[PDB]
């Protein structure tokens, strides 16, 4: 109820949505090492 | 001095004119956008 | 060491002060990266949640207790990151048992180095010249903007002071590997403490405007074995 | 110079050493050009004006004294 | 008919004219910076035959032009003379003659600086004019004198404008308005004007002293003759750092106004941070000397300077978190002001992070004059000034013209400048750690790929400027179409799930000032009645 | 982006050749000279940039 | 330069002529012009203070070489002292006698005001003549070898503000000759009341030192 | 400063006594839902009768779907379900059978 | 029909700040530890040649 539904997202923000944050910075690895490999 | 409604006259240019329908003055603005560095280079060196 | 294309790491440390300051800066930038990640996650979660926010709250103003909590958090954080900075600066600004001195008073658009600490044959000073190598003089065996007429030899495993000054315009004695850089006022005089630990070749430049020939004023130093260094100071 | 020639800096530990050579040279000149016999009292701080102080200023002062015209704001006595 | 554009007694014409002058200077600076980066695209002489003298001439032209004719005039003058006396309820601002004199002494500066840049000798010492680097022996001719005269006249213009703003705030306040609860923009302009009034005269005195040295051939700061140029170096620092505050704080006020009028919620700790900004303005005279750590000051002096420079750095994070709370719990719209403010705040967080990395004095020994310092201030100045001006324009164009601007063009413009800035500024970390040596016309070819990507980003910025001018043309030619259809944004803020269509139509804006619902700028006689507020 | 890359390509083509030295073999010789002695940091990685 | 100066003076006298002639004067215009003129004189005061501090800063002698201990003994150049002391002392006397003569004028506006204006004209003429006597061959030619020319340069640059003070007094007198500046929306009086009070303080600051110090 | 919240409620009822159009209903609903407080069934019924004083069924849809989606409140459903059921059965506003099957 | 309300302001910011700190710390620390162990092994090797120079 008040406690059971409180942890739906309170403790769920560490394993459910971290993929979004990880992919929000994934551009660096695909972009800059790719350019390094292309030029060198 | 107090006859400006303030809809299209606020700009310090005249919209009217067949020779310059905001086409000659703005092309001059285009020219002067890159004119000063080009002439600065041209005075001492080549472009 | 030597600048390299598409590098990913700082050059090898040449003095213990360099390694200490780089490690402390690494810890500082670790803290900076974690707080930047904090702020980035703040922004990301807030925008993602409120791109479809149903209700806009309006009556939360100060929260004085938690307000002063995040007001006193940065102060203690900066004090914590400054205590190692405090001890590092207190150790670095002092000179502990210096051994010898090398001086560099470069003229306009080129460098000049002085080795008055060592005697060439008997009493007389050691002094030489060093000028840039342009494209026309860039033959097979020289580097553009990285090779000078004469290299600068350094005594390995020896505490060395850098009594640096200028003549006409401020010239910047820059050796990134040694972690040394001081702008030399022509009328003033500045000295710093350092000592090279390993044997190697390092390149530098002038990171301070000189004039028309400011660019072609490189610094080319090197390190060799102690008998070889002593012999070089003997012959020159 | 095995990491120790003069020990800890005591003459002027600060990085800036602008007004450093003149004081290190005036006492030496006074002790030298007074009788020309004994220099023992002023025979301990040689490295102060030999390595810590640039030798260019020292040789410039020596040349100026030799030629009879000095550039520094000093006193004849 | 020409007295309106030559003897404008009204503030709005002067504001738009300053905007035009600043945008012209900015586009010229951007084009010539593109030329410079093309010269630095690859080592050697591909387009310019070496000429390091000419190289530093255009480098100093770059710096001086964008600092003195792009960021300064419009960003303060337009917003000040359009809001500060208008929102308070004053009928008309005083001192039209002073503003006209400032305008008409400006072309002296423009022409003199053009002649100074277009002589064979020229002045090319960069933004630093400390002798004997700025000596007449290398940079001969009249360039130094013309630059000094331009400095003097620009300082006079800015100081007189600040005086007019200050007297308007102090005297033209309406009866129904408390001083403690002034809006953040008013306090921002107040602090900026007072810091300018306490900073510009010192630099003006130093510049006059240098002019006397160059004319009468005296010995004050030359190394020969027992001079101390470090005095003028400290004067320039105590100008620039408060001048950095002058350039940034009005941007902070503009962002605060945007977020307050958009997010529909109050700014967290509004009065507390008004007091904090007052403290910043009072204490800015103590953190001006964190750049001279290597000149030869004492260790205790280094400790004092570093202690000050990281003890006055908390309010930056305080403002970051306050605006984060201001956008927290409310409604955020996919509008250009939102994204402009978000990008500006994020890149400012990275810039402040780099500055905090620079705050330490021990690390400065190996970090000063490296690439990291120039990368840091390019970060902070570039994003701050450029994004603040862009957000101000895209947030205020319907406020001063009433003709809607395309949403699609604005979004693609933002994306272009944003991607250009990111691709330019990301590799600077590697560039700093390697130690790219600054101000070299022919740098070592090791950084060739990074120079290539920097040139690509610069050219992206230039085509973005072309998009800017084309967007201006599109607005001028199709404002009526934008008003007719939905191709452009019609209302600043979207309604919430509480409002009926008619109610929102008759309650389109609930802001803190009448400017939003004030009709397109009326004649020179506006605000005929005082503003009453309770 | 396409306009950027195309205009850069055409302006580079119109610029013409402006480097009579520093070919690939020049860089190879310089890297071999630098990375043959004097306490090399694992032989370096100074690859030639491009054509 | 002379025709530019005449054009500027003509523009100033013209604009004060339209100010006195068009009328339409309220408290707004008078207060605004008075505040603006006070700001201008405050800027002039700040310029004076900056110029004074330009040569005042040599107190602790923080230099490095060729001096670093004022005075840098070793050079016997021309001493700038004792040349302008007559001018500064007669200016001190004039400032002392006009510290409240302007207020006496504004209170009375009678024949005593005419006498005050006449004596002011005579004293400023004496000042400009005693400045003009040493015009070219004052100390030497300013071409090379500078050791003590800083005081002379300071006096030369300070004389200019007195020059425009005399010019504004003359243009005010001619404006009264044109019958425009009466006891209404006064612009000359509203500034000349505080001109002496804002001038004497800074001149005493510049005279207590820079003449009794640095010799 | 954790100020009182019933003062704004009493302001809502005193404006209800001065209510003259649906505009005041919109204003009071926006002000009440803006606050962090969860409205009790009493004040919810007061808002509902204020909206029905002009007899505007779309306003009833607004208030009901706002109650369904006012505040996450750690994802409170069952209380919301029973509250919506009773505030529906008091008068009868069947609308969830239309927009949901879309 | 719950009467005691207005108790959600305190914990929202607390959970947000702790989650942000944890996520930023982990994200930074990954590459920080990787590049740090790279540097530490390189420095240990360099110390090995430094010792062997005098040995
Ligand atoms: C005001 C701060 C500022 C800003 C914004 C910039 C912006 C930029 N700077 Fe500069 N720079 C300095 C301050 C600044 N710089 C300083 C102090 C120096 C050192 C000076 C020296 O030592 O001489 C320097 C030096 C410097 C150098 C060193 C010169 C060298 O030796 O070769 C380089 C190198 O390329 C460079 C590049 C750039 C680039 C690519 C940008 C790009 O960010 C440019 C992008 C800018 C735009 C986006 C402008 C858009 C134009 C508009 C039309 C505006 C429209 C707005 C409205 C009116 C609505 N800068
Ligand atoms: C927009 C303007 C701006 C801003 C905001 C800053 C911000 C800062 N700057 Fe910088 N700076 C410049 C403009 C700016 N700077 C310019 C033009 C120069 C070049 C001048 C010259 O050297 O030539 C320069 C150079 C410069 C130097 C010169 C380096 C050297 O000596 O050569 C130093 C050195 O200390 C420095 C320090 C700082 C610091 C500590 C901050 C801090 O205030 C940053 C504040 C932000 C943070 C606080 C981070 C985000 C918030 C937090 C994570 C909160 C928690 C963290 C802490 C409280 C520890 N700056
Ligand atoms: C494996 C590689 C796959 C992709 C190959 C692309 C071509 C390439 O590698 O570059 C060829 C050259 C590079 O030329 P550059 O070194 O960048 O510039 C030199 C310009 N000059 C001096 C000749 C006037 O290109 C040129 O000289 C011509 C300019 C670029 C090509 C023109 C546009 C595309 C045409 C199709
Ligand atoms: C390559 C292939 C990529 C395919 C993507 C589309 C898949 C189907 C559509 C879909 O799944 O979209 C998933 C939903 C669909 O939102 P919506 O379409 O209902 O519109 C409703 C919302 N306007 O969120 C979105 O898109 C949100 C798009 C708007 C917000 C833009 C900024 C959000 C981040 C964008 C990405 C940033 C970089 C990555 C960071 C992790
Ligand atoms: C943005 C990153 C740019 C990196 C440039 C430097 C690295 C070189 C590189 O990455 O080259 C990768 C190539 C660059 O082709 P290019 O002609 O521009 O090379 C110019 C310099 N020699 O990509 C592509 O061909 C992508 C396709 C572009 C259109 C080709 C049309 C062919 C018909
Ligand atoms: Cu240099
Ligand atoms: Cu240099
Ligand atoms: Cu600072």
């Amino acid at each position: 109820g008040r406690i059971g539904e409180s942890w739906v997202i309170t403790e769920g923000r560490r394993l459910i949505p971290e993929i979004f944050q990880w992919s929000a910075v994934l551009s660096v690895c695909l972009g800059w090492p790719g350019a390094v490999y292309f030029f060198s | 001095v107090h006859f400006k409604d303030g809809v299209y006259e606020n700009i310090p240019f005249k919209v009217k004119g067949r020779k310059t329908p905001y086409a000659l003055s703005h092309f001059g603005f285009f020219a002067i956008g890159f004119a000063v560095p080009f002439v600065a280079c041209y005075v001492q060196l080549k472009k | 060491d030597v600048p390299t294309p598409y590098a990913c790491y700082f050059q090898d440390s040449a003095t213990p002060n360099q390694e200490g300051i780089l490690e402390l800066h690494d810890n500082i930038m670790f803290y900076l990266l974690v707080i930047l990640g904090l702020v980035s996650w703040m922004l990301y979660t807030i925008v993602m949640t409120y791109s479809k926010n149903p209700i806009a709250y309006k009556y939360i103003k100060h929260g004085q207790t938690i307000e002063v909590i995040w007001t006193i958090f940065p102060a203690v954080i900066l004090l914590i990151i400054a205590f190692p900075s405090f001890i590092l600066l207190y150790l670095c600004d002092e000179v502990i048992s210096p051994a010898m001195t090398i001086k560099a008073i470069g003229y306009q658009w080129y460098w000049k180095y002085e080795y008055s600490d060592f005697i060439n044959d008997s009493g007389e000073t050691v002094e030489f010249e060093s000028y840039v190598i342009p494209d026309e003089l860039l033959e097979e065996g020289q580097l553009r903007l990285l090779d000078t007429d004469t290299s600068m030899v350094v005594p390995v495993d020896t505490h060395i002071r850098f009594v640096v000054t200028a003549a006409d315009v401020i010239h910047d004695f820059a050796i990134p590997s040694l972690g040394i850089k001081v702008d030399a006022t022509p009328g003033r005089l500045n000295q710093v403490s350092a000592l090279i630990q390993r044997e190697g070749v390092f390149y530098g430049a002038c990171s301070e405007l000189c004039g028309t020939g400011h660019a072609n004023m490189p610094i080319k130093i090197e390190a060799v074995s102690l008998p070889k260094f002593l012999e070089w100071l003997n012959e020159q | 110079s095995p990491l120790h020639t003069v020990g800890f800096d005591a003459r002027f530990p600060q990085q800036n050493q602008t007004k450093h050579c003149w004081q290190s040279y005036v006492d030496y000149h006074k002790c030298v050009n007074m009788k020309g016999e004994d220099f023992a009292p002023c025979k301990v701080f040689w490295k102060t004006y030999n390595a810590l102080c640039p030798l260019d200023w020292i040789e410039k002062w020596d040349d100026q004294r030799e030629k009879g015209i000095f550039a520094g704001d000093i006193n004849s006595d | 008919m020409v007295q309106r554009w030559l003897y404008s007694t009204n503030a709005k014409d002067i504001a738009v004219l300053y905007f035009m002058l600043a945008i012209f200077s900015g586009m010229a600076g951007t084009a010539m910076s593109l030329i410079i980066r093309l010269e630095l695209a690859a080592p050697g002489s591909q387009y310019l035959h070496g000429n390091s003298q000419l190289f530093n001439v255009l480098v100093v032209g770059h710096a001086v032009l964008m600092i003195f004719f792009l960021v300064m005039p419009a960003l303060i003058g337009g917003f000040g003379n359009y809001l500060l006396p208008l929102m308070i309820g004053a009928t008309d601002t005083a001192f039209p003659r002073i503003n006209n004199i400032a305008f008409w002494v400006l072309p002296m500066g423009l022409v003199c600086l053009v002649t100074s840049t277009l002589v064979e000798s020229g002045a090319g010492t960069g933004w630093t004019v400390y002798p004997p680097l700025s000596s007449i022996q290398a940079h001969s001719g009249p360039s130094v004198d013309l630059a000094i005269f331009a400095l003097h006249l620009t300082s006079i213009s800015s100081l007189l404008g600040a005086i007019n703003f200050i007297v308007t705030t102090l005297n033209m306040r309406t009866n129904g308005m408390t001083m403690h609860k002034l809006p953040l923009f008013v306090w921002s302009i107040f602090i900026t004007a007072f810091l300018l009034l306490l900073s510009l005269p010192v630099l003006s005195a130093g510049i006059t002293m240098l002019l006397l040295d160059r004319n009468f051939n005296t010995s004050f700061f030359e190394v020969s003759g027992g001079g101390d140029p470090i005095l003028y170096e400290h004067l320039f620092w105590f100008f620039g750092h408060p001048e950095v505050y002058i350039l940034i704080i009005p941007g902070f006020g503009i962002i605060s106004h945007v977020v307050s009028t958009y997010s529909k919620k109050p700014v967290f700790g509004e009065i507390s941070m008004v007091y904090a900004m007052a403290s910043i303005g009072l204490l800015g005279f103590l953190v001006w000397s964190h750049h001279m750590y290597i000149v030869g000051l004492d260790a205790d002096t280094r400790a004092y300077f570093t202690s000050a420079t990281m003890i006055i750095a908390i309010p930056t994070g305080i403002k970051i978190f306050s605006w984060l709370a201001t956008i927290h719990g409310g409604s955020i719209r996919l509008a250009t002001p939102m994204l402009y403010a978000i990008a500006f705040l994020f890149l400012f967080t990275m810039g402040g992070l780099t500055g905090v990395a620079l705050a330490n004095a021990s690390l400065d020994v190996a970090f000063h004059d490296t690439y990291y310092v120039v990368g840091h201030f390019h970060y902070v100045l570039s994003m701050g000034a450029i994004f603040s001006l862009f957000a101000g324009y895209y947030y205020w164009s319907p406020q001063i013209l009433g003709l809607n601007y395309n949403e699609k063009l604005a979004q693609i413009q933002f994306w272009l400048i944003f991607i250009g800035a990111n691709v330019i500024f990301f590799p600077m970390h590697f560039l700093g750690i390697n130690g790219m040596p600054r101000r070299i016309p022919d740098y070592p070819d090791a950084f060739a790929g990074w120079n290539y990507v920097a040139s690509i980003g610069s050219f992206i910025a230039t085509l973005s400027l072309f998009l800017f001018i084309y967007i201006l043309y599109d607005q001028l030619v199709n404002g009526l179409n934008n008003k007719v259809n939905n191709k452009s944004v019609i209302y600043n803020k979207a309604p919430d799930f509480v409002e009926s269509n008619t109610i929102f139509n008759l309650n389109t804006v609930k802001s803190s000032s009448i400017e939003f619902l004030l009709t397109s700028p009326p004649a020179v006689h506006s605000f005929n009645t005082p503003a009453v507020q309770s | 982006l396409l306009f950027s890359v195309g205009l850069f390509a055409v302006v580079r083509m119109a610029g013409g050749q402006d480097a009579k030295t520093m070919n690939k073999e020049w860089q190879l010789k310089s890297d071999e000279y630098l990375k043959s002695k004097n306490a090399n940091p694992w032989g370096g990685y100074s690859q030639v940039q491009s054509k | 330069l002379f025709v530019l100066l005449t054009s500027s003076i003509l523009w100033f006298r013209d604009i004060v002529a339209e100010a006195t002639y068009l009328g339409d004067h309220t408290m707004a215009v008078r207060k605004g012009i008075n505040l603006g003129f006070l700001m201008f004189v405050l800027s002039e005061v700040l310029i004076f203070a900056g110029l004074f501090w330009a040569y005042f800063h040599s107190a602790m002698s923080p230099d490095v070489t060729l001096g670093a201990c004022w005075p840098p003994v070793g050079i016997e150049a021309v001493q700038p002292t004792e040349l302008p002391l007559l001018n500064t002392i007669i200016l001190l006397s004039s400032g002392a006698t006009v510290t409240y003569s302007h207020h006496a004028l504004i209170a009375g506006n009678r024949n005593k005001a005419l006498s005050g204006l006449l004596i002011t004209f005579w004293l400023i003429v004496i000042f400009v003549t005693c400045q003009y006597i040493e015009y070219t061959n004052a100390a030497f030619t300013i071409s090379d070898g500078v050791y003590g020319s800083v005081f002379y340069a300071g006096t030369g640059l300070h004389f200019l503000h007195m020059v425009m003070l005399a010019a504004m007094l003359g243009v005010n007198y001619w404006r009264m000759r044109n019958y425009h500046l009466t006891a209404g929306h006064h612009v000359g009086y509203e500034t000349t009341i505080i001109y002496t009070h804002v001038l004497d303080v800074i001149w005493l600051f510049l005279y207590v030192v820079f003449y009794w110090w640095g010799v | 400063d954790e100020e009182t919240f019933e003062e704004f409620t009493a302001r809502y009822e005193k404006e209800f006594d001065e209510a003259y159009d649906l505009f005041e209903v919109q204003r009071v609903l926006n002000n009440c839902f803006s606050y962090d407080l969860v409205p009790a069934p009493a004040v919810i019924e007061k808002a509902l009768r204020a909206a029905r004083r002009v007899n505007d069924l779309p306003t009833a849809i607004r208030v009901f779907e706002a109650l369904k989606y006012k505040v996450e409140n750690e994802d409170q459903y069952k209380a919301y379900l029973d509250e919506l059921k009773d505030v529906r059965q008091e008068l009868g506003v069947p609308l969830k059978e239309e927009l949901f099957p879309s | 029909t719950i009467a005691p309300i207005t108790g959600t302001i305190k914990r929202r910011v607390i959970m947000d700040i702790v989650l942000g700190f944890s996520l930023g710390g982990v994200m930074a620390s990954y590459w920080w530890w990787g590049f740090h162990m790279d540097k530490i092994n390189k420095r240990e090797k360099f110390y090995a040649e430094l010792a062997e120079r005098k040995k």
